[PDB]
RNA sequence: GGGCCUGACUGCGAGGCCUGCAAGCCGAGCAGGGGCGAAAGCCGGGCCUAGUGAACCGGUGGUCCCGUGUGGAAGGGCCAU
RNA sequence: GGAUGACCCCAGGCGGUAGGGGAGCGUUCCCGAUGCCGAUGAAGGCCGACCCGCGAGGGCGGCUGGAGGUAAGGGAAGUGC
RNA sequence: GUGGAGCCUGGGAGUGAGGGCGCGAGCGAUAACGUCCGCGUCCGAGCGCGGGAACAACCGAGACCGCCAGCUAAGGCCCCC
RNA sequence: CUGUUGGGAAGCAGCGCCAGAGAGGGUGAAAGCCCCGUAGGCGAAAGGUGGGGGGAUAGGUGAGGGUACCCGAGUACCCCGUGGUUCGUGGAGCCAUGGGGGAAUCUGGGCGGACCACCGCCUAAGGCUAAGUACUCCGGGUGACCGAUAGCGCACCAGUACCGUGAGGGAAAGGUGAAAAGAACCCCGGGAGGGGAGUGAAAUAGAGCCUGAAACCGUGGGCUUACAAGCAGUCACGGCCCCGAGGGGUUGUGGCGUGCCUAUUGAAGCAUGAGCCGGCGACUCACGGUCGUGGGCGAGCUUAAGCCGUUGAGGCGGAGGCGUAGGGAAACCGAGUCCGAACAGGGCGCAGCGGCCGCAAAGUCCGCGGCCGUGGACCCGAAACCGGGC
RNA sequence: GGGGGGAACCUGGGGAACUGAAACAUCUCAGUACCCAGAGGAGAGGAAAGAGAAAUCGACUCCCUGAGUAGCGGCGAGCGA
């Protein structure tokens, strides 16, 4: 093969759109933009995914709901991201947190919980949290549930 | 890159020129003026051959008519006697018959006085 | 899987190795598009009615002058003003994909394994730096120069004895890249190269 | 530069796991006195915006 | 006209009218605790269609949800107005 | 029909401003290219009633000109008045 | 009833100055090439074609290209024609 | 190196040769080997530098017990008025400080978002400090950068000419030929200019010089036009002229026939723009976003800055980002959750194709395209507003 | 010893308006333009009366990420660690 053999795919690499280019083109004179308004300007209009002709607009007329927080903002307390069981039947032997993250399961700085989704199977599984049907199949199931702090 | 229009725009004006050759005064002359003359000249043409056709038929009848009245009848007469008679020879050689041919358009002319 | 001729002294020996069979002729273009676009330099540059000489004065008045009205000769209307869109430096440069230059390399080499123009050679001879000792070395070896070749290897006297060369690329391993592959009629490389080359696609 | 998102939108209304939009009824925030208990009751739940006002407010929230 | 009463309910709401949005309207039925009735049943104001004002900002009663190292507090959230 | 753009047969549609969509032509530049066309004449300019293409165009030939030009296939834009 | 029909999900619009005519009303004076609505139509975009002397919207009729062929539509057939 | 064509070899032919050098520019055309270079190497008495290598010098260095001497003052601190911070008076701390009041020296004092307690962190009111970072007057290197209306305002004697009292504004203008061989001399002419001669491969390469388009002006030739009514054409026919059962040019007669663009309900319109020609002239790019699309991988996908390598060679780098789970204002629970007394009722959520292999796919990465957001954002145009100067 | 100059870059002392909020005044543009003073091949900053929850880190500067997050906001336009 060759490198006057190289090509894209069909669709891969698609010409632009060129307006303002004479009649026979489609797209001369006014360049697909209609006659005159603020639409037609360079410039053109207010940002339409929120201004609607000076009107009240329709998201400022819902009401706000719940706690935004207050300076010095975000209060920094423990998370936790959940994990299933489904997730966990990859692994075996012993399954904590640090492994979950390497695996690219669960997100690092977070507390693991595991939730009830999917098999148990019988592993030693450590977090810090496990939920009452994930507690059942996981004890049900000859794994061994180990808790943190 | 930079691309100029160098030599491209001076190719299609030529062009037009070119067509528009034998035109009076600037309608040669200026690219402008050319490309106005050229729209006219290719709307009229268009319609023209379109017109053509009407405009010989028009000679045709004209001329089987005369030929038709040195028997004693009309066109109108003559061409529903052809009709019954089943001859369908046109109108563009009817003509030619009627001046190229008397004695064989008298005939037809027999056999469409015979048909009605 | 597939079948690679290997010389020595000993003979023309062969070598196994697989490196997939069905190779995919858009994925080669990506790699190249990529390495041909990150090498460019960027350096074309205009300038906007704003970065041009002239000042800001409007050349004579808005109304009853009887001539267009205009604003100041920086205008791209005129001539000797700024450029419209025009292009300023430019980074050409984006991060292809690390599998994708992976089967990429992988399918430029056993492209020309298929072909029977892949040639992996034990050592190189008498060949010490002088370009007449490769042209030998290569003769040896089927190498007339009616067909170019991309040369791999890490010895550094036959890579400046055949660099001269009209009809020859030449590499160090770490150096293997697809378009170097194929514009290249020939792949000719040392196996201490192909061991590299083993390493990068694995 | 990366777009902002907009934050009275972020602070009235939720986008949903399938990408429906919600929010508080509008309607009880005072002159309730003379309003049934069916009338506020009903405005304490959330609704679903309508397709094209509620494919607006996506857009100005575009990390959520 | 009279008697007894407070359903001028709390928690919900199948399904629809209308309708660009947001609103506006009608609503059987399940549960809590009631009213009248022997009962069948009716009652989530008024024969009906006008008597009205989205959001922001704040007041007030409750709730005990958050509380910036921690226990409180400050201040906010939620329900009601 | 053949089997998937090989071409053939049959049938229907094909006015068009705003505008949506599709397919192409050409200009500058890069890969192809340490190649190839070029003083037995590059580009550009002036002709042509000739050839190919629906068209944008592309050839060919004569004159001018005197040193450059650049394919198949792809890439990128200061790309058509 | 297989149609450039219909429905659903998404991408891109433009338009948000209409106008004549017919019929049904209001306004005006059983005035306006007047004004405001309803149903329709054409022009808009069919200022391409035939008829109406000439003429966007009255009558005839929806222009893919070519023909020195044929039948008709409105309207015409004494001469211009 | 020889031959051949050519004014000229570097072209073509023949036989060689170098290469750690076949980057590139030149030479009468197109040259690895003719020239200048290139690969690879060598070079400073003098001045500058010297962050690296060496050396000196300043400077640096104990543990208990006691004592309670010292530890940066109009300072901390509190209040008033402000600024800084993401913080616009807010529950408003922190850092800074114009006014007022005004301490202490470790059992001292500041901070951890009012405040208090508990628990920690830190040592205010003296000073200095490389490198990693910013810029480009200057020198060099490299361009999918321009090529004389372009590129800097200036390729040329340009911040000039010219304009302005001044601040300030601000141009136009490149090309003979390989070599001046730049045309001796004679002829007409006052000169300019030309005609010969001459040079040259070429002189419509003659200096008012490469190419030499168009508007525009002229000479010559064919056809045609003085009873004709015109958006200038077109269709038909005939005459004349040219080139050789056909074409080309011209136009007498006949038929038909309301410029282009813009703007409009509607323009030939007595509505806008345009004297004509040539060249310049308007939908872009960056980063986000959203659909579509071409591919890589797939419960996974992917790196950013940087580091190493190349000197148009690619690799490393997993920090982080998206996805894998949602519901709720939140505490919280979790294939559920929220409302509720509810096991009620609702809202918002949850569940591939073929014979382990293939195939597809969540998602994600990159390319491409349409559209959106932020930027001047399709180009040109205000009247004005503000700052500093004149 | 000082003075004065230097294309940008730097610090400090002063500090707008158009514009955006489809009007406008808080807000925005923006501590930007500009003026001034000083530095220097750089300048600033710099060895904790720090961070802020880690029972932790350990001068400063600079890039990436954190993150358009936390927050700030006629809770508007926007601003933004
Ligand atoms: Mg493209
Ligand atoms: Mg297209
Ligand atoms: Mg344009
Ligand atoms: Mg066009
Ligand atoms: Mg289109
Ligand atoms: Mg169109
Ligand atoms: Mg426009
Ligand atoms: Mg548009
Ligand atoms: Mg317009
Ligand atoms: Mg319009
Ligand atoms: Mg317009
Ligand atoms: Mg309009
Ligand atoms: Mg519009
Ligand atoms: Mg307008
Ligand atoms: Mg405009
Ligand atoms: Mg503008
Ligand atoms: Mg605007
Ligand atoms: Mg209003
Ligand atoms: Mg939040
Ligand atoms: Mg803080
Ligand atoms: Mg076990
Ligand atoms: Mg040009
Ligand atoms: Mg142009
Ligand atoms: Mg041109
Ligand atoms: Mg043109
Ligand atoms: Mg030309
Ligand atoms: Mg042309
Ligand atoms: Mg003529
Ligand atoms: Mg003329
Ligand atoms: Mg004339
Ligand atoms: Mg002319
Ligand atoms: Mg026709
Ligand atoms: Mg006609
Ligand atoms: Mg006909
Ligand atoms: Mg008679
Ligand atoms: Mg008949
Ligand atoms: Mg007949
Ligand atoms: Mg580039
Ligand atoms: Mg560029
Ligand atoms: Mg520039
Ligand atoms: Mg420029
Ligand atoms: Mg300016
Ligand atoms: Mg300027
Ligand atoms: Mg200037
Ligand atoms: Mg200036
Ligand atoms: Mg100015
Ligand atoms: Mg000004
Ligand atoms: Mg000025
Ligand atoms: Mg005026
Ligand atoms: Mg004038
Ligand atoms: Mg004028
Ligand atoms: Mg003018
Ligand atoms: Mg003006
Ligand atoms: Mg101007
Ligand atoms: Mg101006
Ligand atoms: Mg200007
Ligand atoms: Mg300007
Ligand atoms: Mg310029
Ligand atoms: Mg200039
Ligand atoms: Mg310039
Ligand atoms: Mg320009
Ligand atoms: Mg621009
Ligand atoms: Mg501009
Ligand atoms: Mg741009
Ligand atoms: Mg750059
Ligand atoms: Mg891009
Ligand atoms: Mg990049
Ligand atoms: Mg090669
Ligand atoms: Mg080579
Ligand atoms: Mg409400
Ligand atoms: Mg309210
Ligand atoms: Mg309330
Ligand atoms: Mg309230
Ligand atoms: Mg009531
Ligand atoms: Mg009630
Ligand atoms: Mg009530
Ligand atoms: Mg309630
Ligand atoms: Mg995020
Ligand atoms: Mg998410
Ligand atoms: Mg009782
Ligand atoms: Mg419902
Ligand atoms: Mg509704
Ligand atoms: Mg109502
Ligand atoms: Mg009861
Ligand atoms: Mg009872
Ligand atoms: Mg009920
Ligand atoms: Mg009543
Ligand atoms: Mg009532
Ligand atoms: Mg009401
Ligand atoms: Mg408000
Ligand atoms: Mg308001
Ligand atoms: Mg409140
Ligand atoms: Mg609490
Ligand atoms: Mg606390
Ligand atoms: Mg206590
Ligand atoms: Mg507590
Ligand atoms: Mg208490
Ligand atoms: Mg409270
Ligand atoms: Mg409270
Ligand atoms: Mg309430
Ligand atoms: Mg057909
Ligand atoms: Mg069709
Ligand atoms: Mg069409
Ligand atoms: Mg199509
Ligand atoms: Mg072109
Ligand atoms: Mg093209
Ligand atoms: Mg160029
Ligand atoms: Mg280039
Ligand atoms: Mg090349
Ligand atoms: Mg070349
Ligand atoms: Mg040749
Ligand atoms: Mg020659
Ligand atoms: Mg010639
Ligand atoms: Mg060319
Ligand atoms: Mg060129
Ligand atoms: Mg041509
Ligand atoms: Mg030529
Ligand atoms: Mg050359
Ligand atoms: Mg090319
Ligand atoms: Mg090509
Ligand atoms: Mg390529
Ligand atoms: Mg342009
Ligand atoms: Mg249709
Ligand atoms: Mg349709
Ligand atoms: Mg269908
Ligand atoms: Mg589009
Ligand atoms: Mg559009
Ligand atoms: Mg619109
Ligand atoms: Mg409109
Ligand atoms: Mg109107
Ligand atoms: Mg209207
Ligand atoms: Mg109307
Ligand atoms: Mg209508
Ligand atoms: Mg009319
Ligand atoms: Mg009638
Ligand atoms: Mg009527
Ligand atoms: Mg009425
Ligand atoms: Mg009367
Ligand atoms: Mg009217
Ligand atoms: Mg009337
Ligand atoms: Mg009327
Ligand atoms: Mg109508
Ligand atoms: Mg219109
Ligand atoms: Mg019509
Ligand atoms: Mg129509
Ligand atoms: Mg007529
Ligand atoms: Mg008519
Ligand atoms: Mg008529
Ligand atoms: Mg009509
Ligand atoms: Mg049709
Ligand atoms: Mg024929
Ligand atoms: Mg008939
Ligand atoms: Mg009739
Ligand atoms: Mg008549
Ligand atoms: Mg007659
Ligand atoms: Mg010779
Ligand atoms: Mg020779
Ligand atoms: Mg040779
Ligand atoms: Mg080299
Ligand atoms: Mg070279
Ligand atoms: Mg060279
Ligand atoms: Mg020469
Ligand atoms: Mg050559
Ligand atoms: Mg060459
Ligand atoms: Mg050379
Ligand atoms: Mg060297
Ligand atoms: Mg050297
Ligand atoms: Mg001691
Ligand atoms: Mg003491
Ligand atoms: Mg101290
Ligand atoms: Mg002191
Ligand atoms: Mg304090
Ligand atoms: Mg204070
Ligand atoms: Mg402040
Ligand atoms: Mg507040
Ligand atoms: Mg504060
Ligand atoms: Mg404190
Ligand atoms: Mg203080
Ligand atoms: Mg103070
Ligand atoms: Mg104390
Ligand atoms: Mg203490
Ligand atoms: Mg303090
Ligand atoms: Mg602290
Ligand atoms: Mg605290
Ligand atoms: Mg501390
Ligand atoms: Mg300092
Ligand atoms: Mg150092
Ligand atoms: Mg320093
Ligand atoms: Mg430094
Ligand atoms: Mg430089
Ligand atoms: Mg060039
Ligand atoms: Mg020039
Ligand atoms: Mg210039
Ligand atoms: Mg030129
Ligand atoms: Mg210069
Ligand atoms: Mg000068
Ligand atoms: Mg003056
Ligand atoms: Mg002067
Ligand atoms: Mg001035
Ligand atoms: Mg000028
Ligand atoms: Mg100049
Ligand atoms: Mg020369
Ligand atoms: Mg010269
Ligand atoms: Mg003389
Ligand atoms: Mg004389
Ligand atoms: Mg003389
Ligand atoms: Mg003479
Ligand atoms: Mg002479
Ligand atoms: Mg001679
Ligand atoms: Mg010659
Ligand atoms: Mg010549
Ligand atoms: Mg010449
Ligand atoms: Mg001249
Ligand atoms: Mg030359
Ligand atoms: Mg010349
Ligand atoms: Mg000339
Ligand atoms: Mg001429
Ligand atoms: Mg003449
Ligand atoms: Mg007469
Ligand atoms: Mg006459
Ligand atoms: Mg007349
Ligand atoms: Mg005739
Ligand atoms: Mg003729
Ligand atoms: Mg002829
Ligand atoms: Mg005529
Ligand atoms: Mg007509
Ligand atoms: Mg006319
Ligand atoms: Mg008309
Ligand atoms: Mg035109
Ligand atoms: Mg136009
Ligand atoms: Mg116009
Ligand atoms: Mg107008
Ligand atoms: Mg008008
Ligand atoms: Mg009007
Ligand atoms: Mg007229
Ligand atoms: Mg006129
Ligand atoms: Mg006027
Ligand atoms: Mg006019
Ligand atoms: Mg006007
Ligand atoms: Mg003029
Ligand atoms: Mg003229
Ligand atoms: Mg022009
Ligand atoms: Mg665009
Ligand atoms: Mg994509
Ligand atoms: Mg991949
Ligand atoms: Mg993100
Ligand atoms: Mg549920
Ligand atoms: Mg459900
Ligand atoms: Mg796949
Ligand atoms: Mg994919
Ligand atoms: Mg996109
Ligand atoms: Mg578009
Ligand atoms: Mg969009
Ligand atoms: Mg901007
Ligand atoms: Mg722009
Ligand atoms: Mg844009
Ligand atoms: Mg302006
Ligand atoms: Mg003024
Ligand atoms: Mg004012
Ligand atoms: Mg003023
Ligand atoms: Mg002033
Ligand atoms: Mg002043
Ligand atoms: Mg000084
Ligand atoms: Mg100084
Ligand atoms: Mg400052
Ligand atoms: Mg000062
Ligand atoms: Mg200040
Ligand atoms: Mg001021
Ligand atoms: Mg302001
Ligand atoms: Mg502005
Ligand atoms: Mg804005
Ligand atoms: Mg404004
Ligand atoms: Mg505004
Ligand atoms: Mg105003
Ligand atoms: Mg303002
Ligand atoms: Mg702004
Ligand atoms: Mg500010
Ligand atoms: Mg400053
Ligand atoms: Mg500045
Ligand atoms: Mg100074
Ligand atoms: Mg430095
Ligand atoms: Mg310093
Ligand atoms: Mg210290
Ligand atoms: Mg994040
Ligand atoms: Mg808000
Ligand atoms: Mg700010």
């Amino acid at each position: 093969m060759k490198l006057s053999d190289l090509r894209p795919n069909p669709g891969a690499n698609k010409r632009r759109k060129r307006v303002g280019r004479g009649p026979g083109s489609g797209h001369g004179k006014t360049a697909t933009r209609g006659h005159k308004g603020q639409k037609s300007r360079s410039g053109g209009l207010k940002d339409p995914r929120r201004f609607e002709g000076g009107r009240s607009t329709t998201l400022m007329r819902l009401p706000k709901r719940g706690m935004q927080g207050q300076v010095p903002g975000e209060i920094k307390r423990p998370r936790y991201q959940g994990v299933n069981l489904k997730d966990l039947a990859r692994f075996e032997g012993e399954v904590t947190p640090e492994l979950l993250v390497r695996a690219g399961l669960l997100k690092k700085g977070y507390r693991l919980k595991i939730l009830g989704e999917g098999e148990a199977k019988p592993l030693k599984v450590v977090a810090h949290a496990f939920s009452k049907s994930a507690l059942e199949k996981l004890k049900a199931a000859g794994g061994e549930p180990v808790l943190l702090e | 890159p930079r691309a100029k229009t160098g030599v491209v725009r001076r190719r299609k004006h030529k062009k037009i020129l070119k067509l528009a050759k034998g035109y009076w005064g600037l309608r040669s002359k200026s690219f402008r003026k050319a490309r106005e003359t050229l729209f006219a000249a290719g709307n009229y043409a268009y319609a023209h051959r379109k017109r053509r056709k009407r405009d010989f038929r028009r000679l045709w009848i004209v001329r089987i008519n005369a030929a038709c009245r040195q028997h004693g009848l009309n066109y109108s007469t003559f061409i529903h006697g052809l009709k019954k008679a089943g001859i369908e020879v046109d109108r563009k050689n009817l003509a030619d018959l009627a001046v190229r041919e008397p004695q064989v358009f008298a005939e037809l002319v027999e056999r469409a006085k015979a048909a009605q | 899987v597939y079948q690679i001729p290997v010389l020595s002294p000993s003979g023309r020996r062969e070598l196994a190795a697989d490196l997939p069979a069905e190779i995919n002729p858009h994925l080669l273009w990506e790699v190249v598009r990529w390495q041909l676009a990150k090498r460019r330099r960027g350096t074309a540059s205009t300038k906007t009615r704003g970065e041009v000489a002239y000042s800001g004065r409007k050349i004579w008045p808005q109304k009853h002058t009887g001539r267009a009205r205009h604003g100041d000769i920086g205008a791209p209307i005129f001539v000797g003003g700024g450029v419209v869109f025009g292009p300023k430096p430019r980074d050409y440069s984006y991060t292809l994909p690390k599998k994708v230059r992976k089967k990429g390399l992988a399918m430029a080499v056993a492209d020309r394994a298929r072909e029977g123009k892949l040639l992996l050679v034990e050592a190189f001879a008498g060949v010490n730096g002088k370009t007449k000792e490769f042209l030998a070395w290569a003769k040896e070896a089927g190498l007339d120069g009616s067909e170019s070749v991309l040369l791999v290897t890490g010895n550094e006297l036959v890579r400046r004895a055949a660099r001269n060369l009209p009809w020859v690329v030449t590499l160090a391993p770490e150096g293997l890249n697809v378009y170097d592959i194929v514009r290249t009629e020939r792949l000719v490389m040392d196996l201490d190269a192909w061991e590299v080359f083993q390493n990068r696609i694995g | 530069p990366k777009m902002k998102t907009h934050k009275g939108a972020k602070k009235r209304v939720k986008i949903t796991a399938s990408g429906k939009v919600v929010a508080m009824k509008t309607g009880k925030r005072h002159l309730n006195w003379q309003k049934s208990g069916k009338e506020i009751r009903q405005k304490g739940r959330k609704f679903v915006l309508a397709k094209p006002e509620a494919e607006r407010i996506k857009l100005l929230l575009p990390y959520e």
